């Protein structure tokens, strides 16, 4: 819906000793996981603010945690080179995948289920299976650190993005990179591609014209350490449009739940939400007092989660 | 037998009991009969289990046998043992990884601790330049005095 | 720093012996509770040499008495008139566990 942040806060949940790294939301249940840099992840409970529960299986520091799409696992990855799968109704490290060397950044689940992706400092993305843990296919190309990775909406593709200002996307069945993007002026961080009730609405927002088939096509978007967030074809491989005007290195991009605002937190202390179709909307929230590292919209419920370096995770209403 | 072994499988279900690089021994003691040929680290380990159990069985018995006197073994006491061993390996783990963390931030405390001495010398090499230039600047102006 | 970068650099390798040293010192929880010394070790032999025909691994250095008790409970033992035994230590982790 039109659902906006507004500056007033709810919560500001501030249980961990160390700058929080990633938050997310559960799928169905109202509970909002946070994972920081103090090798643990918590668990609470957004809609009054009570903290629930923590996880602290992990040896260095948690860098990114996804579920799936039943919500009852929750893959974690951290910097002690390992990839923890938890089962989350009695809330217990259930399998720890090893191998993937070096500092792993970001982990996720495509909705399949059934396997997980992993990125790390080893410039390269594995797979892994969520039944036995075994790693059965390596993507290389990439030549530095792969920071962020996420897949897409029927578990066929996949999107790394790396300090080597590239992103490529690579294909399940046929592992080449079937697009690969070389055009941002500083390190892209953070990625996140489109759902489909925005689709449409990209259309009249860049005037691309449709195929044969008639679908406009897969979408990705980047934001990268260059104050700069350009949204991309996955078909094609070329620019529509860029957002400009963030001060300072940007962390965390994702599109709102009905297809309509782009929402995006930022290293200049702050938290925009910017219009692309029409440019109207540009409006800048300060968020935390330090640097904050992430953003999750919830899927149907009113309500923006941040985690920052501050050891803080704040809640907003949307209205 | 298969009662011990599904027991243990069911018991251990939530342990990690996973080693992707498990390598199957030639003649391994099959204790369960229907244990599948090729089999995993975890059923090894429960086919373990199951074989403590009978091995009590024959403890037992050559007790007896020699007239000693021996106590019932029951499968409570194989709930007490997968229980001891769940318990075991949750507290044991949760140890090693609180230890490895510790260390871990110590390590890191104790580099940035002599990167911050390498600054340190740096600093201290600047102050003894301007310490050197003011004072020749001194000594050469009394010098013109 | 050297001992700690030593022993983490033995952690995986720690960590991967946990399943077995755990599976041991269970067993000898539960059932070696009521046998003497020789049947105890005796249990303890045949049980270690299952687990190395399975390939699983264990720690075969460290005592058992020593893995599942610290240094602090085992003083406050003696200060509670334990005996210095191996045997009554053992006895002793399996009134507390």
């Amino acid at each position: 819906k039109e659902w906006i942040p507004r500056p007033p806060e709810k919560y500001a949940l501030s249980g961990h000793r160390s700058p929080v790294t990633r938050v997310i939301f559960h799928p169905v249940f109202s509970v909002m996981v946070s994972a920081s840099e103090d090798a643990t992840i918590k668990v609470w409970d957004y809609e009054t603010g009570d903290f629930e529960r923590t996880l602290k299986g992990h040896t260095d520091s948690v860098q990114d945690i996804s579920f799936d799409h039943s919500g009852k696992l929750l893959a974690s990855c951290s910097a002690d080179m390992t990839i923890k799968l938890w089962d989350f109704q009695g809330f217990e490290c259930i399998r720890t995948m090893h191998g993937h060397d070096h500092n792993v950044s970001s982990v996720a689940i495509m909705p399949n289920g059934d396997h997980i992706v992993s990125a790390s400092r080893d410039k390269t993305i594995k797979m892994w299976e969520v039944q036995t843990g075994y790693c059965v296919k390596t993507f290389t190309g990439h030549r530095e650190w792969v920071r962020m990775v996420r897949p897409n909406q029927d578990g066929t593709l996949i999107a790394s993005c790396s300090n080597d200002q590239t992103v490529r996307v690579w294909v399940v069945a046929t592992k080449e990179c079937k697009a690969e993007l070389r055009e941002h002026e500083h390190v892209v961080e953070c990625i996140s591609w489109a759902p489909e009730s925005s689709y449409s609405s990209i259309s009249e927002a860049t005037g691309s014209e449709t195929k044969k088939s008639g679908k406009p096509g897969p979408f990705l978007l980047s934001g990268s350490r260059d104050k700069t967030i350009k949204m991309w074809d996955v078909s094609t491989g070329m620019c529509l449009m860029t957002l400009v005007g963030h001060d300072n290195w940007v962390r965390g991009v994702l599109f709102h739940s009905g297809g309509k605002f782009i929402l995006s937190c930022a290293d200049d202390k702050t938290l925009r939400v910017w219009d692309y179709k029409n440019k109207r909307c540009m409006k800048t929230l300060n968020a935390h007092e330090h640097f904050v590292t992430s953003l999750d919209f919830h899927k149907t419920a009113p309500y923006v989660v941040t985690g920052s370096v501050d050891q803080t995770v704040k809640v907003w209403e949307c209205r | 037998t298969e009662a011990l072994y599904q027991v243990g499988k069911e018991f251990t279900s939530k342990m990690d009991l996973e080693k992707p690089n498990y390598i199957v021994p030639d003649y391994m003691p099959v204790v369960y009969d229907k244990l599948p040929q090729p089999p995993s680290h975890r059923e090894a380990i429960v086919n373990s289990c199951v074989f403590v159990h009978q091995t009590l069985h024959q403890a037992n018995a050559r007790l007896a046998k020699r007239g000693g006197r021996t106590m019932a073994i029951t499968p409570r006491h194989y709930l007490d043992f997968i229980n001891h061993y769940a318990n075991l390996f949750h507290e044991k783990r949760s140890e090693l990884e609180e230890q490895q963390m510790h260390l871990n931030v110590g390590l890191r405390k104790i580099k940035e601790t002599v990167d911050q001495v390498e600054e340190l010398r740096r600093d201290l090499r600047i102050k003894s330049q301007e310490l050197e230039v003011k004072n020749a600047a001194a000594n050469d102006k009394l010098k013109k005095m | 720093r050297e001992r700690w970068e030593k022993t983490s650099e033995t952690f995986k390798n720690q960590m991967s012996t946990i399943a077995g040293d755990c599976l041991l010192s269970a067993a000898f929880i539960a059932y070696a509770g009521y046998f003497d010394q020789q049947m105890r070790q005796n249990l303890f032999t045949t049980w270690s040499h299952h687990l190395q025909q399975a390939n699983i691994q264990f720690r075969t250095d460290i005592a058992r008495t020593e893995y599942l008790s610290n240094a602090d409970e085992r003083l406050r033992w003696q200060a509670s008139s334990l005996p210095a035994d191996d045997l009554c230590t053992e006895n002793a982790i399996m009134l507390k566990r």
